RNA sequence: GGCAGCCAACGUGUUGGCUGGGUAGGGGAGCGUCCUGCAUCCGGUGAAGCCGCCGAGUGAUCGAGUGGUGGAGGGUGUGG
RNA sequence: CGUAGACGGUGAGAGCCCGGUACGUGAAAACCCGACGUCUGUCUUGAUGGUGUUCCCGAGUAGCAGCGGGCCCGUGGAAUCUGCUGUGAAUCUGCCGGGACCACCCGGUAAGCCUGAAUACUUCCCAGUGACCGAUAGCGGAUUAGUACCGUGAGGGAAUGGUGAAAAGUACCCCGGGAGGGGAGUGAAAGAGUACCUGAAACCGUGCGCUUACAAUCCGUCAGAGCCCUCGACGUGUCGUGGGGUGAUGGCGUGCCUUUUGAAGAAUGAGCCUGCGAGUCAGGGACAUGUCGCGAGGUUAACCCGGGUGGGGUAGCCGC
């Protein structure tokens, strides 16, 4: 079974977390993981883009001219969309872009992207980010400079852990989320996760109970 | 906006356990004094649709 | 690692949009439309045959009436019974949903004749003529409740 | 904005970098200083005569108010304790700048 | 001599042999454009764009080859 | 070292230059919701939990009929609700509904009644966001914009952004009436000169090379004489695996598109260039074709919680 050594700040070393085999040594789907992926980003994107049709292009209601006589092209309205300035024939519209991917889908490519950190042992678990009630980024970047020398690494934190999550949110790489939010986009957008002992504990405990 | 089913189609014609859409055969409604009790015999019960037309009786029957 | 990057769709999952009227190397000037008529400009419909007696308006409506107070049943088999509850013991509406056999809240009709071999209280809202032969001689009894 | 008429500052960034001067006049609205023999203009008035070198005004960002030492220094503030008020401060003496 | 499906092989299956005019139309595979997740590169020691030279690919087309103009972005990979 | 690398600006990619950002925090006055007060009706002045037979207690309404409306219900067997017209019920042994009726019944007590908060929307204001547009786009409107202009009027309704980092916007001299230029100067650059970022094509010139005034040309293509430049044997102009043009001459050669049996067609459209201009999106819609999960199961919808894309949510749906 995967082990995770619990990491404390002060540089002393605390007990150690085991990795469920269900939750942390599950076989990478890649097709998995990038429909739920995609899904994510659909998800994320704002589909505010819009233009108008020609209907909803202002004027354009009366015939710009005759029908027959003039030697023009016949036209119905100044906003027809071959006209400069008419509407948008099939222009964007506001939609929703998310998909309701299944529960389980979802699910399974977070414990396979976390089974990928876990095997590749970038997991870390920590008891805290930095000693103390006052947040420090000098602390914590420390703390994570000493965990792992990766760009990105995404922090798994309690919500209660305000310090830490204050201490280590400015720093250029590191994501920051809570482990009832974990999904699988930021784990695999992470080189490295670094699990709050109390934050992997909650994670464990809401996946197996 | 659901499909909605097309109530005449679906009222003529009925799907069996292995999916067979089934039908009804017309000349047996009425004027039935000349019609040989073997012609009303042949029109009676329920014959498969023409593999032709099941194409569109499923388009009306489903949507 | 598996970093975002290395995403990519099953093989043969994306399949390209045919994206219709663009040159004449691809689907271009009709768009796969043909030349003129109704279907060159829109669709026809379903229910549409030219003008001569549909086939849903010639064919008879189907004989009958659906009585709005038909008591249907969610039928289980006492083959799959067996396969169950190997091992025997009481049966009714709450193991049967539970074995995933009948739907959560349902009028339970039991029968079969698929060798029940196994001696079992099942309780159902109805039997077969062949449900309690089966049960009967498994050594197990019907309930009908 | 920190950076007032009367008070010499360091030229941080520009062709005139390194050079100090007094602020001659503040421009809040877009956030430039006249700063005196700095970013010298040669413009050509008719004046009959050739070019004049002006000082064309720098943006208040490329100076730094220059401490009591003389050495460049950013502006905060103190609460003063008699009247209250909010006297400019130097970041790096922490005296009246 | 060069290019596009099926067959044999003994072994990693890429080699050899049997194969293709095309309108409507169907199927397959791609070129180019823009916007983007992530990765990684180039750029006031000059990005894009534009005009060329020299070439290149079976095609759409190509140009991390190059000159001029230019002045701040852009390329590549894999996905959306 | 940053508990503050959000975003902008600043002479080109700035966390540390500036506005700011995380966060030390702030309101005299005015307006919005809180606690305690003054202020406002009902009781102790026998009700209050039990006892018990008999009398009295919501109308032009309910019902019904005619003609309509609306319900899945298009008048149908036509209930419930309802407009108008007419006719018109007692007091709980009442009346109404359950899509007639004895009623076994059940439910509820209309017409005299009336009265509450908890869900839709955004003119306007604040803070934000965008695999939205980026000046023919995006609002009609980045510019005098509902302006100019058109119409009697209702009404219709535009076009027009970019010098530079900074006007440093070219002093002075010269040609010219000016305009516009040439020197000079500013500027990194006037290959940035208020006609201004880059500066495409169409279109219009000027210079040079070849060609062309005996010639019948869908204007090209295949040969192809004759007229300049890139490396060298050789030593100097004739070659070459070489490398672009210009085209005497010869052969072949009936535009493109649409639409047609068939068009170069004397059938349609196109004067040209640039820009724009047409299978798109919504929905557990329907029918067919790779992936998760099963093992007979898959799924959730609304909704709840999460500062997200995450977790819950079994109603239902489809298999069975």
């Amino acid at each position: 079974t995967l082990k995770v050594d619990v990491k404390t700040p002060a540089g002393k070393t605390d007990g150690s977390v085991e990795l469920p085999a269900e939750l942390f040594d599950v076989e990478p789907n890649i097709a998995l993981m990038h429909q739920v992926v995609t899904a994510q980003l659909a998800a994320k994107r704002q589909g505010t883009h819009s233009t108008k049709t020609r209907g909803e292009v202002s004027g354009g209601g009366k015939k710009p001219y005759r029908q027959k006589g003039t030697g023009r092209a016949r036209q119905g309205s100044t906003r027809a969309p071959q006209f400069t300035g008419g509407g948008t024939v099939h222009g964007p519209k506001p939609r929703d872009y998310s998909q309701r991917t299944p529960k389980k889908m979802i699910a399974a490519a977070l414990r396979g992207a976390l089974s990928d950190r876990a095997r590749n042992d970038r997991i870390h678990a920590v008891t805290e980010l930095v000693e103390g009630q006052t947040p420090s980024t000098k602390s914590a970047k420390t703390f994570l400079g000493t965990l792992t020398e990766n760009k990105k690494v995404l922090v798994v934190i309690g919500r209660t852990d305000e310090v830490g999550a204050k201490s280590v949110r400015n720093l250029p790489g590191v994501h920051v989320i809570s482990p009832d939010q974990l999904n699988t986009y930021d784990v695999l957008n992470a080189d490295d996760v670094v699990f709050s002992v109390e934050a992997l504990n909650a994670y464990i405990s809401a996946n197996s109970k | 906006p659901k499909a909605k089913t097309h109530s005449g189609a679906s009222k003529r014609f009925r799907r069996t356990g292995t999916g067979k859409i089934v039908r009804q055969k017309a000349n047996r409604r009425h004027l039935l004094e000349h019609k040989p009790t073997k012609r009303t015999r042949r029109l009676d019960g329920r014959t498969t649709v023409s593999a032709a037309d099941n194409s569109r009786i499923n388009k009306l029957l489903n949507g | 690692v598996i970093k975002l990057h290395d995403l990519k769709p099953a093989p043969g999952e994306k399949k390209a949009k045919t994206r219709v009227g663009r040159g004449e190397g691809s689907k271009g000037k009709t768009a796969g439309r043909g030349t003129k008529g109704t279907k060159a400009r829109k669709n026809v419909p379903v229910m549409f045959e030219g003008g001569q007696m549909p086939i849903h308006m010639r064919l008879p409506k189907l004989k009958g009436f659906k009585n709005r107070f038909r008591t249907e049943y969610q039928v289980v088999n006492v083959g799959d019974i067996n396969k169950a509850f190997p091992q025997g013991g009481t049966v009714g509406v709450d193991e049967l949903v539970a074995k995933g056999l009948v739907r959560k809240n349902s009028l339970v009709k039991v029968l079969g004749d698929g060798k029940l071999t196994v001696k079992v209280d099942v309780t159902a809202n109805k039997f077969s003529g062949s449900a309690r032969e089966a049960i009967t001689a498994a050594g197990g009894s019907a309930t009908e409740l | 904005m920190k950076v007032h008429k009367g008070d010499t500052v360091l030229v941080i960034s520009g062709k005139d970098k390194g050079a100090k001067g007094k602020v001659l006049v503040a421009y809040p609205d877009r956030n430039k200083v006249l700063v005196e023999g700095v970013n010298r203009i040669k413009k050509h008035t008719a004046v009959s005569g050739g070019i004049v070198t002006q000082e064309a005004p720098i943006h208040v960002s490329n100076v730094m108010v220059v401490d009591s030492d003389g050495k460049p220094t950013r502006v905060g503030y103190r609460i003063d304790d008699e009247t209250g008020k909010k006297v400019r401060i130097a970041k790096t003496n922490g005296k009246d700048i």
